[PDB]
């Protein structure tokens, strides 16, 4: 080998491992604080506070809802034929036409805020009989009274309303969404008045459903000047189906249909501010980065974004527990 | 955790080992030195690597749902859309929370586990030559120059060069 | 060092681990049975048999529903103006009044039921031309005729009922909640009997809604002497908004208003005994103790309860596997 | 379980040991001896209470819900209000009977894990002066009196004082 | 002691673990893909194509969809007192007989769809004063005109139609289903034609419920020569309970019950071949194993069947990590 | 994994191995030769099979539901429906996904656990007679032919009968 390795000395190595002197407590199966190098966390929870205009299509509705833009409300005629990947509804919209009711307004506003367009095709319907485009004071359009831009307020021609049955085939290819009403007089004089027959009646069916709505009278609370109402009803009309609208008095009859579609549109609810940024996810209180996989800014959300959590924090440990060596 | 060496039989941190996770500190022949095992610090910070981005895998993406608030009274169909939501959220709570507590727990004992595989490794590799000390230090029994220790380090110790030399200095002595 | 140690003998250490004669059986990933020294269960499945009366508010129906406590069924008196945490439910209770059926009774009881008030403030409507108080012998307030007493029924005045229409104002800054109704006659002469009018009509509305009933003629199965029915319907009038009841015919108006609130109330139905104890959790079958965090006694809680689970039993082990020396 | 030390080369338990979960028997020049340890115990008891009071953490509170039995038959909301119930209970119940079988895993490893650190930590501090005979039992080569048996136990045991009895008594012999 | 006499040598012994050539990648807590030795999928993704036709009772609706076989559709007089398990609809299915609509199809098809059962008992109705067993040429039966087995459709006798009061007390100990309807005419002359009144009026009751339907004249669109409709209504009637159907006009009278039981019985819609074999797991893309934990073939299923998941592959770990001689 | 034997100091898998699943291989004065064990080998086995029998434990059965494909376009309550079920399938795939994730790395070391508890029982039955060469192989510094390979293998062996033969190779030589 060598000779008499004689030189007896020893060597010492240890083995060891890092250790920070700020660290993190995290939770764990058996503690609920034990501290660790380092950790990261996965709630995402606070929020930039403004709705990124990309890439989603943001339509903001200012002070209009959706159904006031898609009943035609004057002050809402900015939005005709518009279309949106989320509808932003304000707290401050307000309706400024005659005061109508719908009695599922809920699934109207859903149906059309996931349908994504307000694409309005006229269609030639042909009153025969009857006074159209009836208009109002209580929706002024310009300095003249007028109405729903996309509804049609039929009343009698000299001293008669005829028994109306007007039919219109869907003969293209995709479904049509018809808006119609129904007009509810204050007075039995008002009801003469307009439709001379003392009980009106608005039958609209397809091959498929019928709706009978009859009016009724009677004095409601003065809004912009009127007691009376007027009721919004829908059909859908599939391809290959019939459209049949027969009534006697006070229809509020469809100018034509929108277009429906299917995508990934919606509606939101929010005074947020929209500004210039892409984002993909967007909660009421604004856009929020989807890095983390939970968020706790808000379980309303529209995009790509983190599962809502009712934790504000939780942290995953990215590193071994923390043994310092003193603590400086 | 599980295997005792961190927080175990290796008392504490090295805070001023700022180079690695785990690592060597020696005293020999030419001094002290330290030096932070790169391997070992690899394979702990893969894992947690890989644990973490299986973790921020795809959030899923949802467009129209259903109204989570209510501005008016309406009963049994809105209390309904209440009840399904508060149940979506709790049950997706209880899975954050699980998540993580079992992911945290595993992560220090990986990393505890590292630390013990690394220590096997050192041990096996010095054979007859050296006594464990039981904190976590060898006590090597032959003269180890600065060359010495960075072979083993390195893992390339040959124990059959010093095998005579430490077993002599190792047993023999007077008993 | 030392000197000769004349004896060199060895020794023996051995380390071990307890074990128990006993032993539990617990679940495994990898095992379904295996022996443990100890465990703990974690599914409650045993009521007391009792709902204690503490710390939540329980009212006992006795023999009312909620909804005849709230109409204001004679029998049912003792709960005017009354409030509740939980209003118990028995199936006992009995309605002893005028027939009625409410169209959508499930969200009248839902709806009064988490309010849990039944505070009731008159108002002075004032109803002219015709006989208030109207009450019937299947409504027997002690000796007499009786009513609901929350209800008014109108009828004629000598030979006419004429048009009401008459408004309550919100001004105060909570809802109001109004219970009123409409009476379906069983003949065409208990119609113009009663309403003079051939055909009844009610209209209640508020700036945001409008209903209209129109009562229904007919003979139905006799129910305490009668085979005439009322029909409830509610109306909820914001702060600031205003009711108006317009009818001509057959309305069966309300004395004031509920007030509404929001808080952690709800209904049960149970017909166990409340007795003297303080639980958090309530379950129909009585009051279960939440120290475990799963239950198995009934899917249905009110208060602060384990998790409700299909299984009656988890164990959770608490200690090492038991291997034992002995044989069995 | 994972370490193979519980049912594993220590054969089976100690019914008769009462007053520790983990402890000593031994055998010396004054006598036989058995006497729990107390801080492995102590280590095996805190985790497997800290599991336990991290999974009996709150009971959450819920109030108004949603209607649970039905009387009459009414289609399709009432089935709605059924399924949603339906499938929140399986899925808590998913959750129940995973949480009860992870742990009930953990916790059989975990202390099969203070039984295997507890043998190494009393291998490493007798040094050369033992051998493992292989059963979890140590043979002491060198004379090991009640209190050289205590020092062990209470982690003081210096094995310097006895190597070169130890050494000669092990290995010298005839071979 | 043991004495070695002359040889001197050593050994090796290795231990060590088998790999195979093959291996399969799976995902791990902190891998997505290591490669063990052998794995199980446990994601059902595929179908037999076939609907079994055992263990579960399978009807096979052939043309006619459950409704139409419940009211008696002539062409679906095939399936009158069938039972069923599973009743699947075909998308080939139609109707054939007088055009008619149900208010809430939805509730109507899934309450009988459970039931499970079309048994039909007729009740002697006795209907003074009015001309039973109307016919449509819409409804062919046979060579003649014909309308649903199940239905009586009154029109008058000579120049009147009386007020019909009838009474049918549920006597059994069973929930008896009566399917019972209104005719909307076209016009007023067929009102008056048909029912002499001018406007029709139909009540079913109990001493629990009441529902009135009143007509609505109007065209609807040409459906097989007709532009009236039939609008389909139901009412279940306890034990102890009483019918009373009550009316003036229009009424399309029930010929006796539908028994109503509880059990496993649910419908489905699939053009799957129905075979015979035997298969727990039904999904309209025809039965599955339910051998796996997990299924990706349909969300919908019927039976004891894996749970639907979105991933189609989830691969279960059954041995070591393969770590090969050579390579993979 | 988390014991660093299997693709840790065993280097690699023996693809020729076909009658079981962990097992040795030696080299001895007399030859050279392979052979499974059978009992590490059935416990692998059985853990994976318990594992793999809970988790084809019971598809529950559902028969009338909620309908989950709709052909006109209804609003409000057709929403919830959609949205309890897709709500439902996300929770289910999650736990899907979290299921297999946990199952598999437990297997990977579970498995990894039983080589090195193979290794660590034949390490103490060798006793004082072998060295760890570090990679998984013992050299048995004693003659041991194909019987007391056998009796290794068997767990039979008695270092006893050879310690003083181990002792001398193993030590003397000249150091
Ligand atoms: C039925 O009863 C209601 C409630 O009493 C009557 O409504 C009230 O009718 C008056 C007269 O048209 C409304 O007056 C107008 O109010 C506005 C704002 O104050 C003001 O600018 C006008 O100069 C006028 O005062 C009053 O607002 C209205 N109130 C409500 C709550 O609707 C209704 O007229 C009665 N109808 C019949 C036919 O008897
Ligand atoms: C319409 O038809 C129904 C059913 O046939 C008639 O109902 C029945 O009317 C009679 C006479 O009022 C009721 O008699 C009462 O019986 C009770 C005992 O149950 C008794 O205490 C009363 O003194 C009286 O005798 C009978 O119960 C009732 N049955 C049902 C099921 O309601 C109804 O009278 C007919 N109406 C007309 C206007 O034709
Ligand atoms: C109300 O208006 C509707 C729509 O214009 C009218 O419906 C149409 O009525 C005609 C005459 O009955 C139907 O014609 C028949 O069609 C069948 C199939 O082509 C054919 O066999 C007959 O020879 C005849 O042509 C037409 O189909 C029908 N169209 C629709 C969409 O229903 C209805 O007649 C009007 N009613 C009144 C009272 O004015
Ligand atoms: C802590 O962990 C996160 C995620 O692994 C990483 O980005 C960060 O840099 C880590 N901190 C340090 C000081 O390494
Ligand atoms: C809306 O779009 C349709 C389809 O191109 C078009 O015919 C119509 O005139 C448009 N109207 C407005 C106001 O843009
Ligand atoms: C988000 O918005 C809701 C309602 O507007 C509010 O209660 C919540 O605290 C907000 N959270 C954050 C992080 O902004
Ligand atoms: C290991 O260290 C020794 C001393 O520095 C050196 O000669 C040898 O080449 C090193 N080997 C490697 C692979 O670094
Ligand atoms: C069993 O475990 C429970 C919970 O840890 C504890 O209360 C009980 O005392 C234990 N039993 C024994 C004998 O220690
Ligand atoms: C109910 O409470 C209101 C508000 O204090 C009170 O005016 C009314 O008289 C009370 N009536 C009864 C019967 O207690
Ligand atoms: C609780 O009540 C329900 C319905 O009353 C009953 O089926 C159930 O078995 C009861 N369970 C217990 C533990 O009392
Ligand atoms: C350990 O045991 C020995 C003998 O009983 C005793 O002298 C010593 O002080 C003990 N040390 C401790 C810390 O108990
Ligand atoms: C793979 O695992 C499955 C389930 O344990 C088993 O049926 C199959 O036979 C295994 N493959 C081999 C080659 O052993
Ligand atoms: C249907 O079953 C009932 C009950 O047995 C029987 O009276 C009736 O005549 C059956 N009708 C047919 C068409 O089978
Ligand atoms: C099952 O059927 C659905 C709808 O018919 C189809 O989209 C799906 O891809 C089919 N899957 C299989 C495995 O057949
Ligand atoms: C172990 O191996 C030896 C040599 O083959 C044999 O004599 C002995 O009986 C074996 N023991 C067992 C239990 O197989």
């Amino acid at each position: 080998q060598d000779l008499p390795g004689n030189d007896n000395s020893t060597a010492t190595l240890c083995l060891g491992h890092h250790a920070v002197p700020n660290g993190t407590l995290v939770k764990t199966i058996t503690d609920d604080q034990i501290e660790v190098t380092n950790a990261t966390e996965l709630v995402q929870s606070s929020s930039t506070g403004k709705i990124c205009n990309n890439p989603h299509r943001i339509l903001d509705g200012i002070d209009c809802t959706l159904i006031d833009a898609l009943l035609g409300d004057p002050h809402c005629d900015v939005f005709q034929n518009e279309t949106w990947d989320l509808f932003v509804e304000r707290s401050k919209a307000f309706s400024n036409c005659y005061p109508y009711d719908v009695p599922d307004y809920a699934s109207l506003r859903s149906l059309v805020a996931s349908s994504g367009t307000l694409e309005f095709i006229t269609e030639g319907f042909t009153w025969t009989g009857v006074t159209q485009n009836g208009r109002s004071n209580a929706c002024k359009r310009g300095p003249g009274s007028g109405f729903f831009s996309r509804l049609n307020w039929l009343t009698k021609s000299g001293s008669t309303y005829p028994v109306l049955n007007v039919t219109m085939p869907n003969n293209d290819n995709f479904d049509k969404l018809y808006i119609w009403g129904i007009h509810h007089p204050s007075t039995n004089q008002e009801q003469t008045s307009l439709y001379v027959q003392a009980s009106g009646r608005v039958t609209v069916s397809t091959r498929r459903s019928q709706q009978t709505i009859i009016p009724n009278i009677g004095s409601r609370p003065w809004v912009r000047g009127l007691s009376s109402r007027i009721s919004i009803y829908w059909t859908i009309v599939k391809p290959g189906d019939v459209l049949v609208i027969n009534s006697n008095g006070n229809l509020i009859a469809p100018r034509g249909y929108f277009k429906m579609r299917t995508g990934k549109s919606s509606i939101m609810r929010s005074d947020a501010p929209i500004d210039t940024c892409i984002s993909e996810c967007i909660t009421p209180n604004g856009s929020i980065p989807n890095d983390k996989p939970f968020q706790n800014v808000n379980k309303i959300t529209y995009g790509a974004c983190p599962k809502y959590v009712k934790q504000n924090t939780l942290k995953l440990a990215t590193g071994m527990r923390n043994v310092p060596e003193k603590q400086t | 955790g599980l295997f005792g060496a961190i927080a175990g039989f290796i008392e504490n941190g090295w805070e001023g080992m700022i180079d690695g996770w785990y690592g060597f500190r020696h005293q020999n022949s030419e001094g002290t030195g330290q030096a932070a095992d790169l391997k070992s610090t690899q394979a702990a910070i893969d894992q947690i690597n890989g644990k973490l981005n299986r973790v921020i895998e795809k959030t899923n993406e949802k467009f129209h749902q259903i109204e989570k608030e209510f501005s008016e009274v309406e009963g049994r169909i809105q209390d309904l859309e209440k009840y399904v939501e508060d149940t979506k959220i709790d049950l997706w709570s209880y899975n954050a929370e699980l998540l993580v507590a079992l992911e945290n727990q595993h992560t220090i004992d990986l990393t505890d586990s590292e630390m013990n595989k690394l220590f096997e490794k050192t041990r096996r590799q010095l054979r007859e030559n050296a006594e464990e000390m039981g904190n976590g230090c060898f006590k090597i029994y032959h003269k180890c120059d600065n060359a010495c220790i960075e072979s083993i380090r390195n893992g390339t110790y040959d124990h059959d060069v010093y095998r005579d030399e430490a077993l002599n200095n190792r047993f023999q002595i007077k008993g």
